[PDB]
RNA sequence: GAAGUGGCAAAUACCAUGCUUCCAGGAAAAGCUUCUAAGGCUAUAAACGAAUCGUACCCUAAACCGA
RNA sequence: GUGUCGUAAGGCAUGCUGGAGGUAUCACAAGAGCGAAUGCUGACGUGAGUAACGAUAAUGCGAGUGAAAAGCUCGCACGCCGGAAGAUCAAGGGUUCCAGUCCAACGUUAAUCGGGGCUGGGUGAGUCGACCCCUAAGGCGAGGCCGAAAGGCGUAGUCG
RNA sequence: CCACUGUCGUUGAAAAGCCAGGGGAUGACUUGUGGAUAGGGGUGAAAGGCUAAUCAAACUCGGUGACAGCUGGUUCUCCC
RNA sequence: GCUUCGGGGAGGCGGCAAUAUCCUGUGAUCCGGAGAUUUCUGAAUGGGGAAACCCACUUACCAUAAGGUAGGUAUCUUGUACAAGAAGCGAACGAGGGGAAGUGAAACAUCUCAGUACCCUUAGGAAAAGACAUCAAAUGAGAUUCCCCAAGUAGCGGCGAGCGAACGGGGAGAAGCCGAUUAAUGCUAAUGUAGAAGAACAGCGUGGGAAAGCUGACCGUAGUAGGUGAUAGUCCUGUAUUCGAAACAUUAGCGUUAACAUAUUAAGUAGGGCGGGACACGAGAAAUCCUGUCUGAAGAUGGGGGGACCAUCCUCCAAGGCUAAAUACUCCUGACUGACCGAUAGUGAACCAGUACCGUGAGGGAAAGGCGAAAAGAACCCCUGUGAGGGGAG
């Protein structure tokens, strides 16, 4: 739940580590973020609907534990921790340094 | 009351019998609900079929059937479907 | 049932006992009769179904004594 | 929705529920008839009268 | 040859049925033996 | 685009819940017709109705009772 | 599997398989050791490719379809029932009814066929039956009677 | 509706049948539907018959893991 | 699934089980509190009935046709033809009314089993009991209940098989009263029913993948948690720690209200005869308690008990009612645990199980878990009947 869909995270764990991306599925316990995790579908073709088949690579689910946030000004693997403005505001902030964005 | 006449026609009937009923004495087969009389299938044909004028209902209970799935034994719905004529 | 109004009294179990001991389960019913009582302050009589008893605590508190009673105990 | 509903006085709320359900007996003949696209109509027009039933019955009780 | 069960509606209706157990106390007896158990059947 | 009416035979079905006999002496209650008790009805029609449930199919059987 | 070690129960090492756990030592506790109990459960043998394929009313052939036809469809012929092996129900069953489609399993063989699979369809009543009104046997039974309790009986009635 | 004789069948087509014969066939008859009688109880033109393929005491559950001076079985090793 | 009040913050329209149309920062899905709706059967309650159906009567209103909406209509009990209750279901534990036999006695009848199983009635969070007409016999104690002893003792017993105390001691808990009752209502405090934050790891080699290896760090009121592609205090969920409630429940304290109760010292009673039962105690020399039957006092100058009975002495006042705790239990809720099982085990049931199946019925009653880390579940080609099955490819 600490990512979202849309940030940009680092595979720190797997095949692809040291990839980055952005989050496109956030599942329980599993993300799915583009361009990492890459595995080839065996489409069997189909008339009744638009797609056509063929052989496919499409970015499955992998882990979120696998993946962390990607810091923007330290570019590093980073944790996400929480913040409570007296303002009123509940933002994720980054582990290592603090700031509000992201 | 208004508001039950609205719920006492389910659907059409889209069958070869239905169609020849429709072609041949003009007669309309609907699927009803179980629990309408032919009185309020008259009404009700009569009040969302404005213009047309109800000769005779004649209903009947069918049966769902067995039909199995999986590791399962289910069964259809019952339902009740009328046949009404029109004055041409 | 078989019980007396006014005492109580219902069949007690108990054993029949032979000589060899042999002990057979049994019964001891209430000498239960059917009496009319005068009532004086009713100008009535009331048929009661009661033990012996029962007639002789009638005889010594008065109808009237028991049969308030049994109108307060419920049956009436 | 149920903002612009709940200011609503009780008759025209029964107006709303009337034409409510000859919307709702529409939506059934063109679902079998095979005229509904838009497959979720008729959940949205089911909440809907479910809505103003309880609207009506809270006005009604108070 | 004529075997043993014969069916009749009437008649496993009314020595089994849903009525003829609960119009005893031994019948309500059965059912609840019958609900404690979890049987999807109660009677006949 | 045809015919379609005569003879004869003939049920265990119908007359007949009859008739005749016998002793072993042959349901009940309602519907129905009348009479009143306490306290609308009869003719004429005209219009309009008669709800609900079953109805498929096997049934001397491959579908019921016999695994 | 192999080698090796111990009097034995057994130990150890290692090839292959396997793919995520194991356990030295000394104590401690046991659902602690299986060939038998006509033991229990599952699997699989022998018998044996043996008996049988369920009324001795009976089939032949030509076409068609099909991957394939003795069995399906059509045709010709032949045979059987015909107080039924024909037809209408009730009871009981419950979709087995009809069409299209499929043949794995089911059908004691094959199957293109089917009461099999799948997907659709099909049952229309004032007069037929039920319901309904009435009651039989027999139930239940305001009150009532009886009975340790539970209950048993029974009137008016109410069902059947 | 029965069940006298025989053959067959006896891992049957069948947990009582088939075939050829046989008996009653207006009666103390046969049969449909519903109902009543319930276990030391019922019912029995009486065979201890029958009481759901169960009968000199039904079935199910419980007492219950009945008891069994009886039969069976009783599992690793070595030393005295 | 509708409304609302809270929580939460990016996904979501329950599972097999996806697809489609879509919803969602105008805050969805989701979680918690409250409310609305809540078909028919079933105590089933308007009458009936083969449960999920048939048939009604009536009040008000609406419609004008053959109906609709909102109600009322069972029985019994208690109150003045009217109001309030009850009913049925459901674990064990309590109290009560009835009450076996198998078995043991190496047979069997007394006896045992056992006041057990079972049937039946009926409560409460417990119940029952309970304040001396009790024990004791010591220098006396001081209600009831439960535990350890006393003690397998004293006894009972075809003196067999067996059964089996009490006094008193050590404890738990303690309480005595004359309403120690029930049910609402309002304040006060606490709790519960959703939640929030929550530290600290990099490099190198191996490897499909690192959490394991080597090197060096850091947090710790957080280091033996579950996961993550192999074994993680520093990757995730967590943990230590610190914390939130609009609403409703519950617990306790105070106040008020309304229902019931509120004895006044106890006669058909104590005692007795007969027949039984209970007492460890089987009639026994049998006290004591209960009572079916038949009787029947004294009544404080009196009466009960102290194990036949009498005297003396001691003790206590029945025939009015109540009373917390310590004790019994688990259908269940929360937390936590296990030298408990791990798919022939553990529940019968890890899985669509009280199911399939068997039986008229009561009832009996199974089998059946595991691809992979991720479906990446094998596009396409070939043989085949567009079948099965396979071989390539991936």
């Amino acid at each position: 739940s600490k990512l979202r869909k849309g940030d940009t995270v680092i595979v720190i764990a797997g095949k692809d580590k040291g990839k980055q991306g952005t989050v496109q599925a956030v599942k329980n316990d599993r993300i799915k973020v583009e361009g990492i995790n890459i595995v080839t579908k065996h489409q069997k073709p189909n008339q009744a609907t638009g797609v056509e088949g063929g052989i496919l690579k499409q970015e499955a689910f992998l882990h979120i534990s696998n993946v962390a946030i990607l810091n923007a000004q330290t570019q590093k693997a980073d944790r996400i921790t929480y913040q409570f403005g007296e303002d009123g505001k509940k933002q994720r902030v980054y582990r290592s340094n603090g700031e509000v964005v992201a | 009351n208004n508001a039950r006449l609205y719920q006492v026609l389910r659907g059409p009937v889209f069958s070869e019998k239905s169609q020849m009923l429709g072609d041949s004495l003009g007669v309309q087969v609907f699927k009803i609900d179980s629990k309408a009389t032919k009185l309020e299938v008259k009404k009700a044909v009569e009040l969302m079929f404005e213009g047309v004028e109800v000769l005779k209902v004649n209903t009947l209970n069918v049966k769902g059937k067995t039909k199995r799935f999986g590791k399962n034994i289910g069964r259809r719905n019952d339902y009740k479907k009328a046949y009404v004529t029109l004055k041409a | 049932s078989r019980v007396c109004q006014v005492t109580g009294k219902r069949p007690m179990v108990g054993n029949n006992v032979s000589h060899a001991n042999n002990k057979t389960r049994r019964r001891f019913l209430p000498n239960l009769h059917h009496h009319r009582f005068w009532v004086e302050s009713e100008n009535r009589f009331v048929r009661l179904r009661i033990s012996t008893k029962g007639m002789r605590i009638i005889d010594k508190l008065g109808i009237d004594k028991v049969l308030v009673d049994l109108r307060a105990q419920g049956q009436k | 929705k149920i903002s612009e509903l709940r200011d609503k006085s009780l008759e025209e709320l029964t107006q709303l529920l009337d034409e409510k359900q000859l919307d709702a007996f529409r939506i059934r003949m063109a679902k079998a008839t095979g005229q509904l696209g838009n497959t979720h109509e008729v959940r949205v027009n089911r909440r809907a009268i479910a809505q103003l039933q309880t609207l009506i019955n809270e006005k009604q009780r108070g | 040859m004529k075997r043993t069960f014969q069916p009749s509606v009437i008649k496993r209706k009314r020595t089994h049925g849903f009525r003829a157990r609960m119009a005893t106390k031994k019948g309500r007896q059965v059912l609840a033996r019958r609900r404690a158990k979890g049987r999807h059947r109660l009677t006949v």
